[PDB]
């Protein structure tokens, strides 16, 4: 049964070694040409593994590991693939010695739990009450992005956004509740928090639309205003909405029929009922959470108890933007959320700006689950191997040899960082271990910092990945 | 420069992997077939490697080194080749990481010198413990090599033969045992209990005509027994019976004036030559090899007489007596030449009921005589059997973190290469190599620093110090030096050039 | 046509790539297995190329110039092939651009004329420095002998080692002909050098101080053994043999056995000196010192066997009077005597002096010396690039590639020693062009250093003969557009 595992390890090692060249900003970029003729270029490990269309069944698990890497930690999608292949490469000599993969798999889970406590003792203890390190963490992370001078004002906006939803014991917080709406026009210097909610579209541009209303109710309605005499059919639709005093109508976007008839615009103009159409399907679940409302399919299902409250609903005047904002949801059951509007002249600005804020919110969220940060650049990978050197002598049996090979696989990550930078691989690693007798974590003066959750999740996900790889002893066709 | 570094490691590994299973007393034997059609079975790595005829350029270095190991030590045949392959396997991982090959060669040289100083502190003294305990090591030295053979029943008899033989041929000044001064001779038939220790060359002879006496008379209280060494044949002068007989009376006068009891020559004798020597009580000896004459002058303190006119009484070899003693049921009826005084050379007499037993006993005695030389040359010794390699591993690995730079990884790879021998002994003992290696390291750290090795043959328990299993330190020191010397020469040659066969 | 030259370039590279690791004392060795099945390993490239016997003419040309380099010189056999082969690689892309092979051959010839002119300029020859045959060589042994217990006295010790080879012919130098004996007692710095042959006092018998130690016009006589009152194989017969020494007027008698007390009494009134128990190696050196010969008996002594030095004296060195020969400019070999408080201390210093003699021995044979360690190699490549401005045109790019081809020698030296050839070439040119041009590459620890400070020197005739041999062999290969090999 070893021929099935050895074939999967070698096939997965070639994938990990291929992504290994993409580690770091100076790493080698990989090209993938789709059958349709599209060619993409980037160093992202999650994008390469997704568009590669790997036919190997076990190698497809790296996509799920890279997906959870960006969803939990938010960084290290390339490093988790390298660490996964490092354990697979070290497991090749383990099988040659006659070791069953169960001991190999059970030792990685025990070594991953002990590696967390080693990093926590060497990590710097920080708290969320201090905003000095929270602003500098997100500001230096944007040095790899187009934003440079405007990144100074973007850091405190992301800090105050997380501190409201972080609380204390909440631990993990869903990132889908943070919506970044990009729109052409404006600039980066203009930002509005708008903690109530922010939509993705504009308002009615036709004649008669108020486009602004004060003290209105907001609710989700899946109905649509359409003809089947036609004004009498549309009058009963607007009359039932007036019964619950709902001045804000949100209609789900559908290409089947229209949203609101022009005849109904004159009816709602006298009642001062604002209408916002073209609501995307992705925002249906979003608006049902922060606003605390419920999707309403029919007109009979529409009730007053499912309607929220809005202080002032207005359409902000801006060049090529016209963004509508809502403040003061006034809902005790529904917790508030953060929706930030992104503006810029070029389309390439608001695009990368949204992705740049994603990595900034993840690193800050890493401090919410587990506080503290570890300086990157190969420091946590080498520090663990330094502690496991003397600990390997305290073990007994087959596992004693695994601790030595586990620390050897951790050296692959700092070695790749030296290779992609043009410096000598071994020479740089020896200089770091030479000064380890004096310095410990010292990169601190270079304003380069990394959260502890990235280094913790990379070891945990890679330990379970390789554990599940050795569990497949056969490949069968079942349809 | 590309495929050479990868091919040299795989070529030497496949050749060294043959004798990895034969290491130790439990190591399995092999069936060797000579080109003449004779089948031989032995566990000695020197026999297996010497019979290999191959065109591989890398594997030829194993044969060139094995020839010098038998004379210097003789026990470094299988152990060094396995240890040398361990340094090559660890060097292969360094080449892939970009480590320079000469740095690997110089890294193992500096690491070997540091491991010697560590064992110098933990070694123990033999003669300082007791004088008779030293002899107990010599009695049990040959027992370890002979314990895996039927000879292990009579092993107590062969233990005393090696003690008295080395003392005579080796002086405490130079402490050197020459292989040329030890004559190894054996025949098929008999048993192993009839083996005797002779202080001089055997020189089997049928005493020519049967009327000649089988013993040499003292000749009225004469000093010793004078023998004549002639490098020229005995023939009448030429550029009839009474002519040659009268010429023989002139040449025999040189024997009577010098007083030689027995005449030894390199060439055959005539029929009338034995007639004059019979009435004078002068036994004739003919058909003597050239190398046999060297052992005669060294044991009897004689000289080489080139011609008949140079024969003198001072150049005659002196011995105690020469008699013919029947050995077992063999009809050859060999002879014994004794001395009673300490000589510079001895001759080993080994017999056996099988042709293979004789050859296996002569080679086992060769390694036993070399251990005695190392125990006298160096009183400090260490406990082997897996305990020495683990001690050297923990010593180099501990000093690896203290030495920074590129040599830090050279010391780690050298320490892991030293773990191959105890794991190989653990594999050859039928036990978990990894599970046993962790046990030997745990007992030498948390408890106390001592020597506990892996048991190839079933014993009572661990801690061979209780069972008094000793190995020579200079013998083990010579093995680790030849291993690093061989590992460099393999790395110092990156080129392979061979012509065709016409 | 021109396609045959490209085939000849790969033939020289295939031979070069095998000889690249063999450059340097620490470089790799080639293992060649002949069809005879005898396997040999040799560091020097001559024997390596002799066993190959390549049929290809261009590869065989590199073998012929390698045998001549090992014969007339003996050094640079591997470097002359690497330099000639690497020069072929620089001319390979030139043929693809349309440049004819003739101007490529004549382009390298112009660079050699400019290179050899700079070799004599980079050489070290001192005239007006007010030096002599010692102080130049005395300094070279200092640093090599530095960092030793004798470092404090090292200034006085370098005088006796250099003057050892200067007392004899500078064309033929032999270290075995120089004997060294230890003298117990006395200070270490008070030792004196002796031009002739010296030995100890072997006389165990009373009656010393009966002969004068100063001879105005002594005569050297060689008699193997007589010198006995009683044969060790009659008093008047010995007196007649001793009279022959008086008839020839010889005040010096030497033998390999002891001398009886009869000769000491007869030689007292005649002021004749005699010394017995002289070693056999000493007797042969005394004969070569005066240029005479030894006679078996006293009757056959010929007049030309006599010889005289400037002055004879018996010094008190070591609290004992020892024989020595001083003031003999015709002596073919000298003898050194060391002083010290213990015999074991002198033995450790004696062995340290043999290394200093072998260093200055090779420097005396060849008086043309240039600074090694990449110093000279980098300066020649730099000067050809500056002088190429008047060489402008097609001849400029040809010499510019020749300067780059000269960098293969220090490359393989750093690659075989473990150093990184990429970083060492960038840091060496910066230190060579700026400040002093004497900065080389250290062969022990990688760093910038001055080989002239470490006193590590290399003879220039090795590089001069190899530069002309590499260029001459290159012009022969580049000129062959067709190669026909007949069978037989």
């Amino acid at each position: 049964p070893q021929e099935v595992r050895k074939a999967n390890i070698i096939a997965a090692r070639s994938v990990a070694d291929a992504i290994r060249t993409s580690l770091g900003p100076k790493g080698m970029d990989k090209m993938i040409k789709t059958s349709r003729g599209e060619i993409i270029i980037s160093n992202d490990g999650h994008t390469i593994l997704k568009q590669m269309a790997i036919l190997h069944p076990v190698a497809r698990m790296l996509v799920e590991v890279s997906a959870a890497q960006d969803s939990e930690a938010g960084d290290g999608t390339t490093s988790v693939v390298i660490l996964t292949g490092a354990l697979l490469g070290a497991a090749e000599r383990l099988l040659n010695k006659g070791i069953h993969p169960t001991i190999i798999a059970d030792s990685f889970q025990s070594a991953a739990k002990r590696s967390v406590d080693i990093l926590l003792e060497m990590c710097h203890k920080v708290s969320l009450s201090d905003r000095e390190q929270l602003v500098r963490a997100a500001s230096t992370s944007l040095s790899s992005k187009i934003v440079s001078q405007y990144s100074s004002f973007l850091a405190p906006l992301a800090v105050d956004s997380v501190l409201k939803i972080s609380d204390e014991n909440s631990k993990n917080v869903d990132l889908n509740d943070i919506r970044l709406v990009k729109k052409v026009g404006g600039t980066i210097d203009d930002t509005e928090m708008i903690d109530g909610v922010v939509l993705t579209q504009t308002a009615i541009k036709s004649a008669g639309g108020p486009t602004r209303k004060e003290k209105a109710k907001i609710g989700l309605i899946q109905f649509q205003i359409s003809p089947p005499e036609e004004r009498a059919y549309l009058l009963n639709i607007c009359k039932k909405i007036k019964k619950a005093k709902c001045n804000v109508l949100l209609i789900q976007k559908s290409i089947l029929r229209d949203a609101v008839n022009d005849l109904a615009l004159h009816f709602l103009s006298k009642l001062n009922i604002m209408v916002v159409k073209d609501i995307e399907r992705e925002e249906i679940e979003f608006l049902s959470k922060g606003l605390g409302c419920k999707p309403i399919a029919d007109i009979e299902l529409f009730t007053e108890d499912r309607l929220g409250s809005a202080d002032l609903v207005e359409e902000i005047d801006s060049d090529g933007s016209k963004i509508v904002r809502v403040t003061g949801i006034r809902n005790n059951n529904a917790r508030p959320t953060v929706s930030v509007v992104i503006r810029g002249a070029n389309n390439m600005i608001i695009d990368e700006t949204e992705r740049s804020l994603h990595d900034a919110l993840c690193v800050i969220r890493c401090l919410v689950k587990e506080r503290g940060l570890i300086a990157g650049g190969g420091a946590p990978e080498i520090e663990i191997s330094r502690r496991l050197s003397k600990e390997a002598r305290s073990m007994e049996g087959v596992q004693a040899f695994i601790w030595q090979e586990f620390a050897s696989a951790l050296e692959v990550i700092p070695t790749t960082l030296a290779e992609n930078a043009g410096l000598n691989s071994i020479k740089v690693v020896t200089e770091l271990r030479s000064k380890h007798e004096n310095g410990e974590l010292n990169t601190y003066e270079e304003h380069i910092l990394q959260p502890v959750l990235v280094s913790t999740s990379a070891i945990t996900l890679a330990s379970e990945c390789v554990k599940s790889i050795l569990r497949i002893d056969d490949i069968a066709f079942s349809r | 420069g590309l495929e050479a570094k990868k091919s040299h490691i795989l070529a030497a590994r496949s050749v060294a992997s043959i004798i990895k299973t034969s290491l130790g007393p439990r190591g399995l034997d092999k069936i060797l077939i000579s080109p003449d059609g004779e089948i031989t079975i032995t566990n000695d790595g020197a026999t297996i490697l010497s019979q290999m005829e191959l065109d591989n350029e890398i594997a030829k270095l194993l044969v060139q080194l094995s020839k010098s190991q038998d004379d210097e030590i003789g026990d470094g045949t299988t152990g060094v080749v396995v240890l040398a392959s361990a340094l090559l396997d660890q060097a292969l991982e360094l080449i892939q990481k970009g480590i320079h090959p000469i740095k690997i060669a110089n890294g193992f040289d500096e690491a070997a010198k540091l491991a010697i100083s560590k064992l110098e502190e933990t070694c123990d003294d033999i003669s300082a413990s007791n004088d008779e305990l030293f002899r107990d090591f010599l009695l049990r030295a040959a027992k370890t090599s002979l314990g895996s053979k039927i000879v292990s029943k009579d092993h107590d008899r062969f233990a005393e033969m090696a003690v008295e033989a080395v003392i005579n041929v080796m002086d405490k000044d130079r402490k050197d045992v020459d292989f040329d001064l030890i004559k190894m001779q054996g025949r098929v038939g008999g048993s192993i209990s009839d083996s005797k220790l002779i202080n001089g060359v055997i020189l089997d002879k049928d005493f020519s005509h049967p009327q000649m006496p089988k013993c040499v008379l003292p000749k009225e209280g004469s000093d010793g027994v004078k023998l004549a060494i002639l490098t020229c044949p005995f023939e009448p002068p030429k550029p009839l019976q009474t002519y040659e007989q009268d010429k023989f009376k002139e040449m025999i006068d040189d024997v009577k004036k010098a007083g030689a009891d027995v005449v030894i020559c390199q060439w055959g004798f005539d029929d009338e030559a034995n007639h004059l020597l019979l009435q004078n009580d002068l036994p004739a000896v003919r058909w003597v090899g050239g190398q046999e004459l060297e052992h005669i002058a060294i044991s009897t303190n004689g000289r080489i007489v080139p011609r008949f006119q140079d024969l003198s009484k001072d150049k005659l070899g002196t011995c105690s007596r020469i008699y013919e003693q029947e050995f077992g049921t063999t009809k050859d009826r060999m002879l014994i030449i004794e001395q009673s005084k300490e000589t510079k050379t001895v001759t080993c007499f080994v017999r056996g009921s099988n042709k293979m037993i004789v050859d296996e006993a002569e080679r086992a005695l060769h390694d036993s005589l070399c251990v005695v030389r190392n125990l006298v040359k160096d009183s400090r010794v260490v406990y082997g059997g897996g305990a020495a390699e683990v001690t050297m591993s923990l010593a180099v690995s501990e000093e690896a973190d203290k030495q920074r730079g590129i040599d830090q990884y050279a010391f780690r790879g050298f320490a892991q290469a030293l773990d191959t021998i105890p794991m190989t002994l653990a594999e050859n003992s039928g036990l978990d190599p990894i599970g046993t290696l962790s046990t030997l390291k745990s007992k030498q750290l948390k408890e106390k620093i001592s020597n506990i090795g892996v048991d190839c043959l079933g014993y009572g328990s661990n801690d061979m110090k209780e069972l008094f299993v000793v190995d020579p330190f200079i013998g083990k020191k010579q093995q680790i030096l030849l291993a690093t010397q061989l590992c460099r020469m393999i790395l110092k040659i990156d080129n392979v050039i061979i012509s065709g066969k016409d | 046509g021109k396609g045959q030259i490209i085939s000849n370039i790969n033939a020289c590279v295939a031979v070069q790539e095998a000889l690249k690791p063999t450059l340097g004392p620490l470089g790799s060795d080639i293992l060649i297995v002949t069809s005879n099945q005898k396997t040999t390993i040799s560091n020097d490239g001559a024997t390596i190329l002799k066993l190959l016997d390549v049929v290809h003419p261009a590869a065989k040309t590199l073998v012929d110039i390698s045998r001549a380099q090992d014969a007339e010189v003996g050094d640079g056999t591997t470097s002359v092939t690497i330099l000639a082969g690497e020069l072929m690689k620089e001319a390979k892309p030139f043929l693809e651009e349309g440049i004819s092979s003739h101007l490529i051959m004549k382009g390298y010839r112009k660079a050699v004329s400019l290179a050899v002119e700079k070799i004599n300029e980079l050489a070290v020859d001192i005239t007006s420095e007010k030096s002599s045959g010692r102080e130049l060589l005395e300094r070279c042994a200092r640093t090599a002998m530095s960092s030793k217990l004798i470092h404090n006295n090292a200034d006085f010790f370098v005088k006796m080692c250099v003057d050892a080879v200067l007392s004899l012919d500078r064309n033929d130098l032999d270290d075995k002909l120089i004997g060294i004996k230890k003298i117990p007692g006395g200070a270490m710095e008070e030792s004196l050098f002796i031009n002739g042959v010296a030995f100890k006092k072997t006389f165990s018998y009373a009656g010393f101080e009966q002969q004068p130690k100063k001879f105005n016009n002594p005569k050297i006589l060689s008699l193997n053994v007589e010198l006995e009152l009683k044969a060790e194989d009659e008093w008047q017969l010995i007196f007649e043999k001793l009279r022959q020494v008086e008839e020839t007027g010889a005040n010096i008698v030497l033998s390999k056995l002891p001398i009886g007390d009869l000769a000491t009494q007869f030689f007292a009134d005649r002021n004749i000196f005699c010394a017995g128990r002289v070693s056999a190696d000493d007797m042969n050196r005394v004969i070569q010192a005066v240029g005479g010969s030894i006679q078996s008996t006293t009757s056959d002594i010929k007049p030309e066997h006599l010889g005289t030095c400037a002055l004879f004296e018996e010094m008190q060195i070591g609290s004992e009077r020892y024989n020595l020969f001083q003031g003999c400019p015709q002596a073919k070999t000298c003898t050194l005597l060391l002083r010290g408080g213990a015999e074991q201390v002198i033995a450790e210093v004696e062995r340290s002096l043999h290394d200093a003699i072998m260093i200055v021995k090779r420097a005396l044979q060849n008086k043309l010396i240039v600074a090694g360690g990449g110093a000279t190699e980098m300066e020649v490549s730099k000067c050809l690039r500056d002088y190429s401005k008047t060489i402008a045109g097609k001849q400029q790019m040809i010499i510019n590639a020749f300067a780059k081809a000269l960098e293969v020698i220090p490359r393989q030296l750093c690659e075989n020693a473990g150093f990184d050839a990429i970083e060492i070439l960038n840091k060496l040119r910066l230190a060579h062009s700026k400040g002093e041009k004497w900065y080389g590459v250290v062969f022990e620890t990688e760093n910038i250093g001055d080989n002239f400070a470490k006193f590590v020197w290399e003879p220039a005739l090795v590089k001069i003969n190899a530069l002309n041999s590499a260029t001459e062999a290159t012009n022969l290969i580049l000129s062959v557009d067709e190669t026909i090999t007949n069978k037989g």
